[PDB]
């Protein structure tokens, strides 16, 4: 999937 | 575009050769964002997307990288005619930035899943005509550098990206989309969002990158995921080494989230002779306090997640309390849903699971339990106080009855004798900022908490069932 770069958590 | 001195390290045959390239570029007047993003994307493609044939490292030949570089620069130079947009005095115009944003946007595949992994780099843009949300903003900044527009820089909040430019770097422009089913605002400033005190625009305490920090962003944007269960060790190592390179040069000083990321990688695989993860998490918090008015949420979330993973209940609760003390001074707005989801998961899943285990361990005779520590009960109360204060003055509510059962359960995990020790005072000792928690003070020390009364106080609900 996609997470904003360097957001914490999984 | 590519100068002779940029080419001498190719071919890149290892992680360390990629690090050497980054070192060389970070030593130049301005690191070449296009070169570096193409290299990362190439290496990521062959280590995470398609590992067929891999024996050690995907060798990056100059001919291959230069041809991708040339495709990018040809596309941007041909589509953006600079003569149409005269530049006074090292300053780009809003019209020029919008033109570059339109060229990138208009190049993308008509229809694709925007939420995929591995679509962050200029390698994805060239080979797949696909970019994720923040990738579009990075690509606009890389295009602007390739055009000679030294004043155009990446701006980052904790959940969005845009650009700054112009006289003194003081202008802002939207260049990409945010979230799912929001309306484009490309070309516009971020001033309405700053004025409304949303988390998305950090009350104006967002990051204004220089070129070195744009390099740090692309490094943080590396995605080692191969699938849901497997990461590339190679890409983890590369990311970790590049982050230390940037750290040593000073380029993470103003980048809290990168410091958290580095701490996370050190916990997974410690580098001998480097700072502990905790030191790095604290450095991230210090960066937010020093450069961003202590208006960031994620420095504290990074710290809390580390304590949670290590089942340090006390320190996890303290860091989530600190998280909530930041959010309390924001207004919850329409496009802040990601941080609502994070608070919801902590209050209604993560904390309940931590306290359930703590309850079992206390039953088995644990000593020094968070459940027998009034300071830990105070941190739980401070967490909810900050969320209630966040809701005050907001255009959209936060709390609802689906929070209330978890609050009652969590409160109940501390015995009355522990709860009684906290002294709640007006302006272990705790002061509440929120009107909702002030009204709940009375209920917090009974041996058996009054569930219905708590529910009434936490929510907009003011009546009970008629029959």
């Amino acid at each position: 999937r996609w997470r904003f770069p360097a957001r914490p958590g999984t | 575009g590519l100068k002779a001195a940029q080419k001498t390290l190719f071919p890149l045959r290892s992680i360390d050769d990629v690090v050497r390239l980054f070192a060389a570029e970070l030593g130049r007047e301005e690191p070449d964002l296009v070169l570096l993003s193409l290299v990362l994307g190439f290496v990521e493609h062959f280590l995470a997307v398609n590992r067929v044939g891999l024996t050690y490292f995907p060798v990056a030949d100059l001919s291959i990288i230069a041809a991708l570089y040339a495709r990018f620069t040809a596309q941007i130079r041909g589509a953006v005619d600079l003569s149409l947009y005269p530049r006074e005095g090292g300053v780009s115009s809003r019209e020029l930035v919008k033109k570059v944003s339109d060229v990138i946007w208009n190049s993308l595949s008509r229809s694709y899943f925007k939420d995929r992994a591995h679509i962050q780099s200029l390698f994805s843009f060239i080979t797949g005509t696909k970019l994720d949300s923040s990738g579009v903003a990075f690509a606009v900044v890389g295009a602007c550098q390739a055009l000679g527009l030294r004043d155009v820089h990446l701006a980052l909040s904790e959940d969005h990206a845009w650009v700054v430019f112009g006289p003194n770097g003081e202008q802002t422009a939207e260049v990409t989309w945010h979230g799912k089913g929001n309306e484009d605002r490309r070309g516009q400033t971020v001033n309405a969002g700053v004025a409304e005190r949303s988390w998305l625009y950090l009350k104006g305490s967002y990051m204004r990158c220089d070129r070195k920090m744009e390099v740090a962003f692309m490094v943080c944007a590396i995605n080692p995921s191969i699938d849901l269960h497997t990461d590339s060790l190679e890409l983890l190592q590369l990311q970790q080494k590049l982050l230390w390179l940037l750290y040593d040069l000073g380029h993470l000083e103003r980048y809290p989230m990168a410091l958290g990321n580095l701490a996370d990688l050190e916990e997974l695989e410690p580098t001998p002779g480097r700072p502990d993860p905790l030191t790095l998490y604290h450095k991230g918090i210090a960066s937010a306090k020093t450069y961003y008015r202590d208006e960031h949420i994620y420095p504290y979330m990074y710290l809390a997640d580390y304590h949670c993973r290590n089942r340090n209940v006390r320190e996890a609760l303290q860091a989530w309390a600190d998280t909530a003390t930041v959010i309390q001074d924001y207004n919850y707005c329409r496009e802040d849903e990601e941080i609502y989801k994070e608070f919801f998961e902590v209050a209604n899943d993560v904390i309940p699971n931590l306290l359930k285990e703590a309850a079992s361990l206390l039953e088995a005779g644990s000593q020094g339990s968070a459940l027998q520590d009034p300071e830990c009960f105070a941190h739980l109360l401070r967490f909810y106080d900050g969320i209630c204060k966040w809701e005050e003055g907001s255009p959209t509510p936060v709390l609802h009855v689906g929070w209330a059962t978890f609050l009652v359960q969590s409160l109940g995990r501390f015995e009355g004798q522990v709860r009684q020790k906290v002294r709640i005072v007006s302006v272990p000792v705790l002061t509440f900022q929120s009107e909702k928690m002030k009204g709940m003070k009375e209920l917090l020390v009974a041996t058996k908490i009054n569930s219905s009364a708590i529910k009434l106080q936490l929510t907009a609900q003011s009546q009970v069932q008629m029959k």
